[PDB]
RNA sequence: UGACGUGCAAAUCAAUCGAACCAUCGCAGGAAGGUGGCCAUGGAAGUCGGAAUCCGCUAAGGAGUGUGUAACAACUCACCUGCGCAAUUAGUAACUAUGACUUGCCUCGUCCGCAUAAACCAAGAAGACCCUCUGGGGCGGACCACAGGGAUAACUGGCUUGUGGCCAAGCGUUCAUAGCGACUUUUUGAUCCUUCGAUGUCGGCUUGUUCAGAACGUGACUGGGUUUAGAACAGGUUAGUUUUAACGAGAGG
RNA sequence: UGCCAGCGCGGUAACGGCUUAAUUUGACUCAACGGUGCAUAUGCCACCGCGUCGCUACGUAAAAGUC
RNA sequence: GGGAUUAGGAAUCCCCCA
RNA sequence: CCUUAAAAA
């Protein structure tokens, strides 16, 4: 059950910053 | 006094030697004229043309124009009508048989240098000289 | 959070480059 | 492809 | 075709008899009608001359001029169209035979074409313009390269003549082209290559004919750069490549470019005459360099060398005061011939032989230059003429008397009757 | 044509418009006489050329096969014997030539004007080019959009070598071959075989130039020539995002 | 010597027409159809008026030019 | 080209997307 | 419409 988090990138594209416990 | 072997250089039908032979031949030592003068008229007036050979013996530090013919061209001599030919006249093919007395009567001067058998040779050899006639004695 | 892309960008630029000199 | 925004269902 | 050359000698005799002729007053009338020009216009201008002659402040001279005009008019009528190699007419009323004077007209069609007009009704015939024709001038084929075909023209002293002309499509600049303009450059190089091929081969068909040069020119002439790649190519010419003169730029191009190419070819022709002079004399210098002695100079030994085997290269300057006057007695008791050096010409001692003291009488003038001209072919080798204009030529004149030649081999001085006959009867062998 | 260039940013240091958006519808010896044959040739007497090519002697010798001499001479061979989730800017003047007169094709013109975490599993991309009876199409007989095709061109490569390149009449003073010589893909055409859901195309590292082999070496460097929109063209000139891991005579030497 | 060389002078006293060995010769609007009438029986031997372009030379000069 | 007019000539009068 | 360069104060 990894936590989900988002991050901004080029041209407004969103990519994952999910944790890996 | 001085004497030397002959060179027999002539090769012309012309009279009085060259076109003006009388003057160039003189040397610094000098020389006395003889056969080069009037004597040529004896040859030109009787044995004209046919490039007759001339021995140069020089018996006395002077020119000596011998008039005797060798052969070959002698066969042409047997004709009564030789009034020149100028030049470039289609090589003028002048011919017309030959006298029946072509034998020893004409060949008598030819005996000096021929050797071998007489009747079987020297009289017969002259027959081949007459290639120019193209008709033979027949 | 979800939109996508869409724009000339830098990649779109070559495509622009290729059609330039036929 | 449905058109819209906000909802994640868009682009399906 | 030697008979045509005999006719040329007849033309020379006509030039001599013509130039020798003279007449009092302006009554004499020279005339020269140019090729590719109507006779009728010349008849009109001649009619204007007849109108000019209508009023003259003289009696006999008026009738003489008018009579010469009627003579050239009646003579002109026989022709209906312009003759090949132009037309050359002379008319007058020359005096001969101890002042006897008679009307005379002289007509002939020249072997060598001339392209000039010359009307001048004054005293003495003006045949000098024809003297250039007397020389055996080489044809001067000129190629005029252009980006739109080429002009295979010619030159002959004054007579320009275009043997051939054409035009061709040109691949030219690649232009805006495409991503592969270089292949267009390849087709360009290909069409240029075929232009190097079929055109120059056509020139091989139209100049060299059959392993014998017909032209001494082959001058390049192009506003475009093709001439630069013409001389600089394997496809160009065999042997003929050395015959090239000099590049000739043409600002206008075309036939006008050929026209500028005319006079420019004349000056570069002066240049190659300079190289030809320096070479023709320079080989003689190379003969001088040898200790073998295969050379001759002066009026002395050279004549005896002419009496024997022909000199490998005869070399004689134009002007020459010495004259071959014959020494033949009226009684013909002593034929004689000798060269007359100017000191002998002043002394005249040779005319009076000590043997009799009689003076030989003159028969007819026999100039030494014409004496070369009379039968140089009969003497063997080939006649040659050198100018003093070259710096080496003045050295040939002052340093050698202006006469000499290259012997085929060494010759010894005559000595004693035996060697003297060895040389002289040998001269008879060569005669 | 900087830095960044899956960035700080869908342009930094109603995001859509050449018709908006939303829903609906071998060696030695002899090789010679008549005669240096005739003729031509400045001369050529085996050996420049043309014709002719016959025989005395004899164990041999040709009107001479090959060198040589200007030519002879000479040496040999045929034969003979022995070892915020705008945004690339017609005819003619008295020399000749000429001619009163009657943005440029050629072109590099010289010193009467053709035509004023993610991507990915090379990448992102169903080519905005070409094309949708025809050995591609047109002829002959580019403000553009979409669905497809190597069934149908242009880059390279393959096949083909037409193209291009690499025996001896004669030249070479004499003498054919000292030296020259007539009668492979580094070029190109042709083929469409491979590639249209893509193999980034040239040159370089005075004209942009080649010129004056290694996908036509090299762009996960330059934008100069080409070069989409500004001022239909193998008609010109300008400004235009290039992405991501001794000898010789001497002269000379 | 005879517009050549030279010093204003020097230019022999400083029926038409082809043809033809010859077709003798004089005579060009009216005023034509042995050499010299431009030395005079003889010597010498003034209306038919008065810039452009192309050659040469330094706009001019130098030419018989073409309008 | 030959006559006529003029002193003699012109003139006039006679017979293709990379 | 024009007028020898082919020769006098």
């Amino acid at each position: 059950p990894k936590m989900r988090r988002r991050t901004y990138r080029a041209h407004g594209r969103i990519n994952p910053y999910m944790s890996s416990p | 006094p001085n004497e030397i072997k002959v060179v027999y250089l002539r090769c012309t039908g012309g009279e009085v030697g060259a076109t003006s032979a009388l003057a160039p031949k003189i040397g610094p030592l000098g020389l006395s004229p003889k056969k080069v003068g009037d004597d040529i008229a004896k040859a030109t007036g009787d044995w004209k043309g046919l490039r007759i050979t001339v021995k140069l013996t020089i018996q006395n530090r002077q020119a000596q124009i011998e008039v005797v013919p060798s052969a070959s061209a002698l066969i042409i001599k047997a004709l009564k009508e030789p009034p020149r030919d100028r030049k470039k006249q289609k090589n003028i093919k002048h011919s017309g048989n030959i006298t029946f007395d072509e034998i020893v009567n004409i060949a008598r001067q030819m005996r000096h240098r021929s050797l071998a058998r007489e009747l079987s040779g020297t009289i017969k050899e002259i027959l081949g000289t007459a290639q120019s006639v193209g008709c033979n004695v027949d | 959070m979800e939109p996508l892309v869409l724009s000339a960008k830098k990649l779109s630029s070559l495509l622009t480059c290729k059609y330039i000199p036929p | 492809r449905v058109r819209g925004g906000g909802t994640h269902r868009s682009g399906q | 075709a030697a008979d045509r050359n005999v006719e040329i000698w007849k033309i020379k005799k006509l030039i001599k008899s013509l130039e020798a002729a003279r007449g009092n007053g302006t009554s004499m009338i020279s005339l020269i009608i140019p090729p590719k020009d109507q006779i009728s216009r010349v008849a009109k201008m001649l009619a204007d001359e007849f109108g000019t002659a209508s009023n003259i402040k003289s009696r006999v001279n008026r009738l003489s001029v008018l009579g010469a005009i009627t003579s050239v008019q009646q003579r002109l009528k026989l022709y209906n169209k312009v003759p090949p190699n132009g037309l050359v007419v002379y008319c007058g009323t020359i005096v001969t035979e101890e002042g006897k004077e008679k009307k005379v007209n002289i007509d002939f069609e020249p072997f060598k074409p001339i392209n000039t007009s010359l009307y001048l009704c004054d005293n003495k015939f003006h045949t000098e313009a024809l003297t250039a024709l007397l020389s055996d001038d080489s044809k001067f084929g000129f190629i005029v390269i252009d980006g739109s075909g080429a002009l295979f023209g010619t030159l002959q002293g004054n007579t320009r003549e275009v043997l051939h002309k054409f035009t061709v499509d040109l691949p030219k600049k690649h232009g805006r082209g495409g991503q592969s303009a270089l292949r267009f450059a390849r087709l360009r190089m290909e069409k240029r290559h075929n232009y190097v091929r079929k055109v120059a081969e056509t020139a091989v068909q139209l100049f060299i004919s059959g392993d014998k040069v017909n032209v001494a020119g082959l001058v390049l002439a192009g506003s475009a750069d093709f001439k630069t790649e013409l001389s600089q190519s394997d496809m160009f010419d065999q042997r003929l490549q050395s015959k090239v003169l000099k590049l000739v730029d043409i600002s206008y191009g075309g036939e006008n470019g050929f026209n500028q190419a005319i006079e420019l070819s004349t000056e570069v022709l002066s240049n190659v005459k300079f190289i030809q002079e320096k070479k023709l004399i320079g080989r003689y210098f190379d003969e001088i360099s040898q200790d073998t002695g295969k050379y001759c100079f002066g009026v002395e030994d050279t004549l005896k060398a002419l009496e024997m085997g022909a000199v490998e290269i005869l070399i004689v300057y134009e002007n020459l005061d010495i004259m071959r006057y014959v020494l033949h007695c009226q009684g013909t008791e002593e034929e004689k011939i000798l060269y007359l050096t100017p000191e002998q010409e002043k002394d005249k001692s040779h005319f009076t032989d000590k043997e009799t003291g009689q003076e030989h009488e003159l028969i007819e003038s026999m100039p030494l230059l014409e004496w070369f001209a009379n039968n140089y072919k009969k003497f063997g080798a080939t006649l040659e003429i050198v100018t003093d204009k070259s710096q080496e030529g003045s050295q040939f004149v002052k340093g050698f008397g202006g006469i000499g030649g290259i012997l085929r081999y060494r010759v010894d001085f005559q000595g004693m009757e035996y060697q003297g006959g060895d040389d002289e009867f040998f001269d008879l062998d060569d005669y």
